[PDB]
């Protein structure tokens, strides 16, 4: 129900925890 | 020199044969006896190719755009 | 239609704001590094959303944030639907006709909006702002032929609605981000209440 | 014309609106037709005697 | 079939619409039993889901229990993941914006379990752009459990916790077919790969990953936590479980609608509660599916129960569990043409099978709509139809021949008396 | 039907029917055509130099139906006999005046028998 | 198959098999290849040497007349070892049948 | 060792394990109708026109990109593939203009030289034929986009061995383009050698664009002499 506010939803607690990333490598 | 027409002597000029094999190839150059020049057969690699190789996770084959 | 560019703006310019680029960070954590490599789904749809409308200086500038070449990003753009290129106004309306929206009565949530409106049917307004599309499979062909905008989605229409959605927004109201009318929850009417309690002993995991 | 149209031409109204009728058209002018290997003979009356091809 | 019943209940697997759809404190059905489910192994879970035989809900057969136990190679060098669809893309579903309407806690209580059976690393669910509000309460129903320490990176009790990473796309296609998902979560067009490569399981994103649906995996907690003798409750030995379904159409209430395997549709659509069209003395022309169905006139369906091979039985059967009517006012030929009308604005473009088919057939199909002259180019669209079939590589091939092959069938006078009425009035 | 003298028609308003798509000379069974194509200035692709025998030609009738612009035509008019070999070859520029000495002769003709090819 | 396609009978196409069966197996000097054409007609390959007896044979005897010569022709063919091919072709005036001889040869 | 005794037509040939059916049934002598694959590029699955009926099977796959697994019974000359090459090609030849009075590949072209061996008999469309517009990208390449079977060869190109990646894939459905969204022009070496490579007249010489039908050239081999490697 708002457009915009999105960085409570993207970064706001998921930029602190992402968790981790190791994520692998693929550098390619 | 009165149309443009790429007249010409030289009355062979139109022959091509169909020999089967290098074999009867040569073969007919002698009996009737004029010389000759031999080209190769070429034919090509055998090869490798896989789809599914163009999506990788550290190969560098990645394709897009597709 | 068409799908090219005859030169308007080659150099708009459209840069981000400062509180966007640390948004930037977020999504590239997100997938792993090597094949990260295109995050252009949210990216470029976070230019859309800071302008509106986004010309082709800014499909440029995000291939300079991502090392891309740039017709990787000029392709993509032009597949998926929501994204904009030509202008577009303040309230862009969706108007979900379908097969099933047909049999809901679309046809008096049809035309009567022009008649409404005052405007060409599928067209902008002639002045700002009011731009009118149609487009179809969003979720429920249960309710009626439903009208969603740019942040929420009006269930329940009827041309009392096209005589207050269209009214109430050109003073600039919220007309009902909802289901204006009927079941306000979305129930089986005749099967809604079905005894509420807990869900009859939890725990059969005992196996 | 034989109707299979891979030894008749087409009819002129016909090669001028649709597009597979071309292409049997001007293929069948610029080289002719496939006909498979074998020898064969025939004879007819001509109006003094035969006419025979091999 | 057993007692002809698919009852509705209260025991059932959802938990409830109207109690509170907000984030809560996971009352009574969410996380009951919580690190006990995955303190076993995974063949503790691999084939538990036997006991069901859960066929999946995406559209298709090849049950859900399969393919997460078999088709799932163990172990290279390389990591795995899981893909959870959510997008919506068969007309009038309703199935999903209704689990995420009001039941957002019991799809995390899934995730982290099902994962489990794969051993994958991470969790991309897939939401269509276009629903944003119920998306936006989604990841703040992350916030509400995940961050609190229940979920992630170790919790709770096993070395096993991951994240789910939530994206959305915009308009697209890959609703219908997974290995477009795929395709379309990286940044390409997603104009499909080949469904046999190699298939999805084997070539994926880097490394292979999974592709399920939402109640494939929103029905896993609790299939797994109720299980039985249960588990095969309705229907015949074929199918079993509950399914939920919807009412679209013609109705005094279009309403969500929950049930089990094989009710017949007589009792089951006029229940929940109005049929306000003609019941019966009316056509009450009903199609069984979303969009992979044609149409079914009053004829033996309305006896014909609702298992797989009860409209397996008849000419067309169909896993996306939406109804629609049309019995009076509207036409018949009028309301299917602007479903073949979608095709032309969803499809990729990649085979010239489904490109440049369609498109001959919404050409034709809004010449047949307005009624004009001769006929017999009926059998001539019905052999396009009958030419779409393994030529294309995804489904909308075989889901653009379908809803004209039996408009074709079933309905003679069709256009029989409307291209009449135009050879009439030319004359 | 009748076969005899070379034309080549015009369109109304001129633009010289021919296209130079080079198939009236590949079925002539006797070679007689001679065609050398160029792009024209315009952009349109026309002929330069356009070559009939009146002596080889064995007047088939497979120029007159092997074009599909519909330009090269047996007109319907055997005078002929002049007296030096050096003349019988036709160039373009003497087909055009040949073919528009009459166009009310040869359209005539061919609206009567187009209904049957 | 349909219309404009070509009926063909069993009938010459077993008769003509059955016939020429035993001009093989009467004279097994010269006769070297028999092979049976699909229009139904017959070819038969004759060693050079076997250019006047086998004509004989034909020539007169109860079974087979051949009394007419319609046509003797000549093909050339490079690549073959053996250039030319010789092809006599004859007429079975009382039983309305064909059989050509083709006997290869060289040029010196 | 290490090979898959496969069955072509009733027929044995020994393949190596990891081939396609392609490669292996142009071991013994067969040419299935191909577009959307050339040797020297990637493949792609995107035309449909190599359809084998594979035997002891109810559906119909495509021989240009799949494995061949224990030895199968590979079916060419069936009654289900030739209702299908049949029928693929006649829905590309629909969407299509009437040339081949003007257009320059009129001696080569592969809606034609399949249109008479392979594919259907005559028309059934029968008002049509959507027409997209050309443009320009350079002063070496005539470029006639109406044409545009779209059997992504061009493009493939680009991304390979000539590395400037400059062309795409525009658009959904049957409204798609191929050239440069942008009107840049696409000029390297190696650059000319496209037309070669485009399957049907879309991509055409400039230079010697309309002067002569290759029917009637004079074909000597010969080297040329500009460069190092000759
Ligand atoms: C007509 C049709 C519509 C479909 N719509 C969807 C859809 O809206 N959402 C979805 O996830 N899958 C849809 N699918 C099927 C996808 O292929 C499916 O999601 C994928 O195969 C995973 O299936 P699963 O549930 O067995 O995991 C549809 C299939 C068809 C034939
Ligand atoms: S059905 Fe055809 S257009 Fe649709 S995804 Fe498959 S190949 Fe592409
Ligand atoms: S008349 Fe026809 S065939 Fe002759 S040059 Fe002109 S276009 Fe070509
Ligand atoms: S009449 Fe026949 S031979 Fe003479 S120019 Fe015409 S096509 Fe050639
Ligand atoms: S230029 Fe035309 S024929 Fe060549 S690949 Fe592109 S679309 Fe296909
Ligand atoms: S590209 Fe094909 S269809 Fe077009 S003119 Fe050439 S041969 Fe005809
Ligand atoms: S399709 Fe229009 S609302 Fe569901
Ligand atoms: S035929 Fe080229 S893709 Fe299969």
């Amino acid at each position: 129900y708002s457009t915009y506010t999105f960085l409570d939803l993207n970064l706001d607690l998921s930029k602190f925890r992402m968790p981790q990333p190791s994520s692998g490598r693929e550098s390619p | 020199p009165l149309m443009g027409w790429a007249s010409t002597a030289d009355p062979l000029s139109n022959l091509v044969l169909t020999f089967s094999t290098k074999e009867d190839a040569v073969a007919f150059a002698e009996k009737n006896g004029w010389s000759y020049d031999v080209e190769e057969r070429k034919v090509p690699k055998p090869k490798s190719k896989s789809y599914g190789a163009n999506f990788s996770w550290n190969k560098r084959t990645r394709v897009s755009t597709k | 239609v068409h799908r090219d560019t005859p030169e308007n703006n080659p150099e708009t310019p459209f840069d981000f704001t400062p509180e966007n680029y640390k948004r930037i960070e977020a999504i590239v954590k997100n997938y792993p590094e090597g094949h990260k490599a295109a995050a252009v789904l949210p990216v470029l749809d976070l230019a859309q959303r800071q302008n509106g409308w986004l010309p082709i200086s800014a499909m440029n500038k995000v291939a300079e944030i991502l090392q891309v070449p740039p017709m990787r990003v000029y392709e993509v753009a032009t597949f998926y639907t929501m994204y904009n290129r030509k202008p577009v106004g303040k309230y862009h309306i969706q108007v979900c006709t379908t097969t099933p929206c047909m049999l809901r009565n679309s046809d008096s949530i049809l035309e009567a909006i022009q008649k409404k409106l005052g405007i060409k049917v599928g067209e902008t307004t002639p002045d700002k702002l009011f731009t009118l599309i149609e487009v179809e499979c969003l979720g429920a062909c249960v309710n009626a032929p439903m009208v969603q905008i740019n942040d929420n989605y009006y269930e329940d229409l009827t041309p009392k609605d096209i005589e207050e959605i269209i009214d109430e927004l050109k003073a600039g109201k919220i007309p009902k981000p909802g289901p204006r009318s009927g079941r306000f929850s979305c129930e089986p009417a005749g099967g809604l209440t079905s005894l509420t309690e807990p869900p009859k002993g939890p725990g059969f995991g005992v196996q | 014309k034989v109707d299979d149209a891979k030894v008749s031409p087409p009819k002129r109204a016909e090669m001028k609106t649709s597009m597979e009728s071309l292409i049997h058209h001007f293929k069948l002018y610029t080289e002719g037709y496939q006909v498979p290997p074998g020898a064969t003979y025939t004879a007819i009356e001509a109006p003094k005697g035969e006419f025979g091809v091999y | 079939f057993g007692s002809l019943k698919d009852e509705d209940r209260i025991f059932t697997n959802l938990y409830g619409r109207h109690d509170w759809r907000l984030k809560g404190a996971q009352s009574r059905g969410d996380w009951y039993k919580t690190k006990e489910i995955l303190l076993k192994g995974p063949d503790w879970i691999l084939g538990e889901v036997k006991t069901s035989g859960l066929r999946g809900r995406g559209g298709a057969g090849f049950p859900t229990g399969l393919k997460w136990s078999f088709m799932n190679k163990p172990s290279d060098g390389r990591p795995k993941y899981l893909v959870v669809n959510a997008d919506e893309g068969e007309p009038g579903t309703c199935k999903d914006r209704e689990i995420i309407r009001h039941d957002p806690h019991k799809l995390v209580e899934g995730c982290l379990v099902g994962g489990r059976a794969m051993g994958a690393r991470a969790a991309y669910i897939y939401i269509r752009g276009e629903f944003y509000n119920e998306a936006s309460n989604l990841q703040v129903a992350i916030r509400e459990a995940y961050e609190a320490g229940l979920i992630g990176k170790n919790a709770c009790g096993s070395g096993y916790d991951f994240d789910v990473f939530v994206v959305r796309g915009a308009g697209a296609y890959i609703c219908g077919e997974e290995t477009a998902l795929i395709e379309s979560i990286e940044g390409k067009q997603g104009k499909p790969r080949l469904k046999p490569p190699f298939p999805a399981d084997v070539g994926v994103f880097g490394c292979p990953t999974t592709v399920a649906n939402v109640e494939t995996v929103a029905v896993s907690p609790t299939i797994c936590r109720r299980g039985g003798a249960w588990f095969a409750s309705f229907g015949r030995e074929r199918n079993s479980g509950t399914k939920l379904f919807n009412i679209s159409g013609h109705v005094n209430n279009p309403c969500t609608v929950e049930e089990e395997m094989s009710v017949p549709l007589k009792e089951l659509i006029e229940k929940h509660a109005g049929g306000v069209t003609g019941g019966w003395d009316n056509l009450l022309a009903v199609i069984p599916g979303g969009s992979s169905t044609p149409l079914i006139p009053k004829s033996v369906c309305e006896t014909v129960l609702m298992d797989f091979d009860a409209l397996i039985q008849a000419q067309t059967g169909l896993g996306t569990a939406a109804v629609i009517v049309m019995d009076r006012s509207t036409d018949i030929v009028k309301a299917i043409a602007r479903l073949i009308e979608f095709y032309k604005h969803e499809s990729c473009g990649q085979c010239t099978p489904c490109r440049e088919g369609v498109d001959w057939m919404n050409k034709v199909m809004a010449r047949f709509v307005r009624g004009d002259a001769r006929p017999a180019e009926i059998d001539s669209l019905w052999e396009i139809s009958k030419q779409i079939e393994g030529h294309t590589i995804c489904a909308l091939g075989d889901g653009a021949a379908w809803p004209v092959q039996g408009l074709i069938r079933h309905f003679r006078p069709e256009l029989e008396e409307r291209m009449q009425q135009f050879a009439q009035q030319h004359q | 039907r009748f076969r005899g003298e070379h034309a080549l028609r015009r369109y109304p308003s001129g633009e010289e029917r021919c296209i130079a798509c080079k198939l009236c000379e590949a079925v002539c069974p006797a070679q007689a055509i001679t065609i050398e194509a160029e792009p024209r200035a315009d952009g349109s692709r026309r002929t330069t130099r356009y070559d009939i025998d009146m002596t080889k030609c064995i007047y088939c009738g497979f120029c007159q139906e092997a074009c599909p612009v519909d330009a090269i035509v047996e007109g319907p008019n055997f005078e002929f006999s002049t007296e030096t070999h050096e003349e019988l070859l036709y160039n373009k520029e003497k087909l055009l005046n040949n073919g528009d000495k009459w166009e009310a002769e040869i359209a005539a003709n061919i609206q009567a028998d187009y209904l049957y090819r | 198959t349909r219309p404009t396609v070509r009926p063909r009978n069993d009938v010459a196409h077993k008769q003509l098999s059955a016939f020429g069966e035993y001009v093989a197996e009467i004279l097994p000097k010269y006769v070297q290849q028999v092979q049976v054409s699909c229009f139904n007609e017959l070819e038969i390959c004759i060693h050079p040497d076997g250019v006047i007896p086998v004509l004989t044979f034909l020539r007169d005897h109860s079974n087979a007349q051949f009394k007419s010569l319609a046509d003797l022709t000549a093909v050339d063919i490079p690549t073959r070892q053996n250039r030319f091919e010789i092809v006599y072709n004859l007429l079975s005036l009382r039983f309305n049948s064909r059989i050509r001889v083709k006997t290869y040869t060289d040029e010196l | 060792s290490n090979l898959i005794e496969v069955f072509v037509d009733g027929q044995s040939v020994m393949v190596e394990p990891g081939t396609t059916v392609l490669q292996a049934c142009e071991k013994v002598g067969m040419q299935i109708p191909r577009f959307c694959y050339h040797e020297r590029l990637s493949v792609a699955g995107n035309c449909r026109m190599c359809l084998v009926e594979i035997e002891k099977a109810p559906k119909v796959v495509a021989a240009c990109a799949m494995p061949v697994m224990k030895g199968w019974n590979i079916l060419t000359n069936s009654e289900k593939t030739k209702k299908a090459r049949e029928g693929v090609m006649e829905f590309l030849l629909a969407n299509h203009p009437l040339d081949c009075p003007i257009c320059d590949q009129g001696g080569e072209c592969d809606l034609q030289d399949q249109s008479m061996m392979f594919g259907s008999d005559r028309s059934r469309f029968l008002e049509g034929k959507r027409a997209v517009e050309d443009k320009n990208i350079g002063p070496l390449v005539k470029t006639i986009m109406t044409r545009c079977i779209q059997c992504t060869r061009c493009i493939r190109f680009a991304s390979e061995i000539a590395g400037v990646d400059d062309l795409g894939t525009t658009g959904r459905g049957n409204d798609m383009q191929v050239g440069t969204y942008i009107e840049k022009m696409f000029m390297s070496e190696l650059s000319g050698n496209i037309i070669d490579i485009c399957p049907v007249g879309a991509l055409t010489s400039k230079p010697y664009a309309f002067t002569a039908r290759p029917w009637e050239t004079r074909k000597t081999e010969s080297i040329d002499v500009m460069d190092a490697v000759g």
